[PDB]
């Protein structure tokens, strides 16, 4: 759609075959004429090594769109790397929960032994200054 | 000249018959099938989303890449037509 | 799956309304461009015969 | 902006440098495996002959009832019918030009016999108002 | 053999510098685009950063079998199908884990209030001991 | 499934981390203990450059299945990838014929333009030497 070198819409786009990047014929053409060179990747390329765009051949073809069975299956490749990092956002959430779950019930069974010692000494003393 | 492919299209296409791509995505074994519907309903939903925020603006600037690429046939058209018309000047003369 | 699907539905007739004058674009284009590559084929006939 | 094998839209096309035309890169690589020489120039080109292009990518909008479910049973369903009958239709379309060729060939030499058998004819009626 | 974010086995895998651990080109991307930063250690890390690995043999393809093509289009639902199910399934585990962690805590700092109160109570034995 | 040191079925693949290309952890220890080095790119690498061990975690085992879902679209893709090339061979005899047809046609009632003039003429000399 572009031109690379002057950054126009190419009226006449021939595609080079070393550092390809469509470039408009009329602007190359000056360019190899200058020095014998393709202007990104400054390889060489002559005028007979470009080459303008074509029409396949035979094979009849249509414009890319959703149907296209290609189009279609590089869509389902999207869906299914977007769930799977779904997936991470989830896992990764859930070793933080277990791992602060795990340390929450460790303190809960540590202390709990203290509130039976504590039931038991408070009773234990209204136990024994009652009685005297 | 191909491989198994075209053993199963000829024979789709002599049969007449489509071959049944079982998806029961849309039905919902349906607790598996609703769970389906649900994540497939929450990544189309996001999908929606990124596409709105955009909007109108990623579909006009393809549609201007189209009117790029329609001239340039049409300039071909008309080299043809010279060069065309051209041939039979000069066997004419 | 309902509410899901009530949303995404009326999530596509956000967009459907939006895209579906550039869907119509699109398919004009696309139409043109297979009116003239039949012509574009066409002329290739017609120099090598010629 | 095309290959030129399939009629495609290539993600990733790559350019021969013996004929200078633009190939879907799994395309081409295939064709190079089956027999190692460029598809339509029938000259000799390997794998490391190939030089790999770069642009601005292509974008395809995703339809707005894009999910799942019409992806694998709607869309999926259409490509596999417009494939088949299409290519049938196309062998459909070889089989009469071969035949609509011996039609042509044979009306063709019956116009070069008469051409021949009018040749004698004519020359020999002008010379006869020589004579 | 992994790459440590979707699960896939790598077809172009490349290995970050700030910590050890070989991501898939397009996902370490895409991460990188949203936040400069590794997934893992959280290191700050830009894509130049990433070290392209080469991986040619170990790739192998999947024969599924002579298998009939209609019903492998009825497996790619089933196998969607059930990753939308096994991707389901871990996150209401992930809420469930936290949610039950927060009662937890309410129970932790509960307990330290209550050990104040039994603090006390053994501190007035201790002066009604000595009396 | 081959170490790049001995070329051994890999027990314990480790990686490189500069040059990775699957080792086993033996043989590129010992190649670090002779020289801190990557035997592949001559680049630097230590013993803890290297990550060992195999990696499936949060992940849940596929053994690589038949019947599975995302080599299936794999198989949907290699066999357009046929349909594409058939077409292309077939569009391309399919216009190369009708050029023939149309070199044929033209040249046919070319051919047959011939006759009418030449018959023309062969029926003057007729009366003309007649009434003579």
């Amino acid at each position: 759609l572009i031109c690379s070198i002057s950054n126009e819409v190419p009226e006449h786009p021939c595609v080079s075959p070393v550092s390809n990047h469509v470039y408009e014929r009329r602007l190359i053409e000056k360019y190899i004429a200058e020095n014998g060179t393709d202007p990104i990747n400054n390889q060489p390329l002559s005028e007979e090594q470009l080459i303008d765009i074509k029409v396949a051949h035979p094979i009849r073809p249509k414009p890319p769109s959703a149907t296209s069975i290609p189009a279609i299956l590089k869509a389902l490749q999207d869906e299914w790397d977007a769930v799977m990092l779904h997936s991470f956002t989830l896992r990764q959430q859930l070793q933080t929960t277990r791992q602060e779950l795990s340390h929450a019930l460790y303190q809960h069974d540590a202390a709990c032994r203290v509130i039976a010692r504590l039931t038991k000494e408070v009773t234990a003393a209204r136990e024994a200054l009652a009685t005297l | 000249t191909d491989i198994m492919r075209n053993e199963f299209e000829r024979l789709a296409a002599r049969q007449p018959i489509e071959l049944l791509s079982m998806k029961r995505y849309e039905l919902p074994e349906c607790v598996n099938n609703s769970m389906a519907q649900l994540e497939h309903q929450a990544v189309r939903i996001e999908n929606l989303e990124l596409m709105s925020q955009h909007g109108c603006n990623a579909w006009k600037v393809y549609n201007e890449n189209l009117v790029h690429m329609i001239e340039h046939a049409q300039k071909e058209l008309q080299k043809l037509r010279k060069h065309i018309q051209d041939l039979n000047w000069q066997r004419k003369n | 799956m309902t509410t899901e699907a009530k949303r995404a539905a009326k999530m596509e007739k956000k967009m459907k309304i939006l895209l579906g004058g550039y869907q119509s674009r699109a398919m004009g284009l696309m139409k043109q461009l297979n009116d003239l590559w039949d012509q574009i084929e066409q002329a290739h006939l017609e120099l090598r015969t010629f």
